[PDB]
DNA sequence: CTGCAGGGTTTTTGTACAGCCAGACAGTGGAGTACTACCACTGTGTAAGACAGGCCAGATC
DNA sequence: GATCTGGCCTGTCTTACACAGTGGTAGTACTCCACTGTCTGGCTGTACAAAAACCCTGCAG
DNA sequence: CTGCAGGGTTTTTGTTCCAGTCTGTAGCACTGTGTAAGACAGGCCAGATC
DNA sequence: GATCTGGCCTGTCTTACACAGTGCTACAGACTGGAACAAAAACCCTGCAG
């Protein structure tokens, strides 16, 4: 939430560590470990029926966006840089994030919990716009750090 | 007690009223000429001092001997401009390091090819010996070249 | 030590104070005058004899370097931007900062502490250099003059 | 009024009975762990001046 | 029209100037798990003596 | 036996006054950055022309 | 049938304007006390009530 570094975090960490007698912040690696569940690709799940032409592998995290674009020069170039998830894995991550509030709302709605297993309709908005010719530092020889497009949902 | 030491060459010579920089007078300390500095190399005395540079500049201005351009240039041993910031008689550590580094860089680019065997090489062969030196520094020692060699690349 | 912004710091502080606070970091406003010990222009001092050509006010902090250049565009233009200190104030700040270390060293050598309050000699190194290709946000250059 | 010493009170200071639980010291085997140091990585030329070569143009007889 | 010469151009050699900072990875030197039984030293109900600095008092000047 | 209307009781939670006294945050000046609206260029096809 | 021209429409500059951040600061709005108060929360306690 504060855009701090990895290094700088550890710096001020060792600082407060030797400062007043306690391990007030956790160091890096334990923060990394604790976080790795908050990313996509941690919760196991299923689909009924099974997915259409989708690998049932779940625990995967970040994929490379080219989707196995055969890099051979003869064909259309395959240099296009891209990153994404498995859409569905991102969805299950987002949903299990919100599960706390869904459980709160079920508490308010007083619906019995042995009756809240099937009838859920999540409405999902999605969006896709491009941010053009972005400015970024230390380019004296162009490396296409300009035209980006961000796929998103809510 | 103050010491003005941490100035690069260009600034030192510029603020102590020298001819910046690679002119016939080179040393900020010993007033021997350039070519003479190749005949003798080790035996020299350090003389250059602030107040005496002010004396030599007053001589340059008044011209009390009515000498010509070059004779006056020599009589003051090359002091044209009036210095104003006093500076300690010493060299820098860093960029002497970088200068020796780039000097050995050049001589390595030279000896990769032939120099005692080639009286006057051309630009193409110079860049080619550079290129094979860079490939050698990459295959062995894992050193790609940079635009200009800084302190780490010098070490 | 880690280049954080004001808003940066306030967010961090407010956060860590919300949870398990028991406020820990200090608010911004308090630092905004707590630093005044470490800046120039805080510590009393003088010179014997008094310095030549120097206004003897010992509390001025950051000063524009132009030194009251008459803005008259008739004359040579006063456009070049600069900021600096008064050397003396800088030196007294740095020295009275070293106060800790010099008293420590005085005690380590077991030399007396009440007397010997008059023969201290300080060798100070100065160093200046320009700075090339400063991406500007006047050309792209700048010169910094420091001392140690 | 001066300076000082028996007594005075009042307060601390400490030792005195007695019992009691908090806090550490050794025991081990390592497993972890924090910490510091590693990698990979952008990019592959410029700007100022001094000097000797060569010429060449502006003026001459 | 032959000759000459200062000034200009090309090529030269030398001193500067950006390249930090950020994340992932790894070896490695430094530190608590459970199990322990034991000891010291603070705590505590009053009574007992010992210092300290003043305030009055009394004798002395 | 049961039902609430509603008595007692402390507790809580306001709460009225001024002062503060800190604080966050919304100013404020600023200039650097990214964009999209709009001018306008031109070329170029259709319409008018020879 | 070969050629000149208005309209137009796609592409291109520009450029005005918004946002963005960052240190100063100004303020408005939170917190402190006594009295004193109303007024329910929840137990309990009676009472007209079946
Ligand atoms: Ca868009
Ligand atoms: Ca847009
Ligand atoms: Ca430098
Ligand atoms: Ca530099
Ligand atoms: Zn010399």
């Amino acid at each position: 939430n504060t855009f701090l570094s990895c290094s700088q975090y550890h710096k001020m960490y060792r600082t407060v560590k030797a400062t007043s007698g306690r391990q007030i912040f956790q160091p890096l690696h334990t923060l990394r470990n604790a976080e790795k569940e908050l990313l996509p690709g941690f919760h196991q799940f299923e689909w009924q029926p099974a997915l259409k032409n989708v690998s049932t592998s779940w625990d995967v995290g970040i994929i490379d966006g080219l989707s196995g674009w055969t890099v051979s020069v003869d064909d259309v170039p395959a240099d296009t840089i891209s990153r994404r998830f498995r859409y569905d894995v991102a969805l299950v991550s987002a949903l299990k994030d919100l599960e706390e509030d869904i459980m709160e709302g079920l508490r308010e709605r007083a619906l019995d919990d042995s009756m809240c297993t099937s009838g859920f309709t999540v409405v999902v908005k999605e969006s896709c716009d491009g941010m053009g010719d972005v400015s970024e530092k230390h380019g004296s020889g162009p490396a296409v750090p300009e035209k980006a497009v961000r796929f998103s949902f809510t | 007690f103050f010491r003005g030491t941490g100035y690069d060459e260009k600034m030192v010579r510029e603020m102590e009223g020298l001819e910046a920089s690679g002119s016939t007078y080179i040393c900020t300390l010993c007033d021997s000429t350039r070519a003479e500095a190749s005949q003798n190399m080790v035996l020299h005395s350090i003389t250059r001092s602030h107040d005496e540079n002010l004396e030599r500049y007053e001589i340059w201005r008044k011209n009390p001997f009515s000498e010509s351009a070059d004779e006056l240039r020599d009589r003051v041993k090359g002091v044209s401009a009036k210095p104003f910031m006093e500076t300690q008689p010493t060299l820098d550590a860093l960029h002497c390091d970088i200068g020796n580094a780039t000097e050995f860089y050049k001589i390595f680019q030279d000896e990769i090819g032939e120099v005692y065997q080639k009286p006057n090489p051309s630009r193409e062969e110079r860049r080619r010996w550079r290129s094979t030196l860079d490939k050698q520094l990459r295959k062995k020692m894992k050193l790609k070249p940079v635009m200009r060699m800084n302190g780490n690349y010098a070490r």
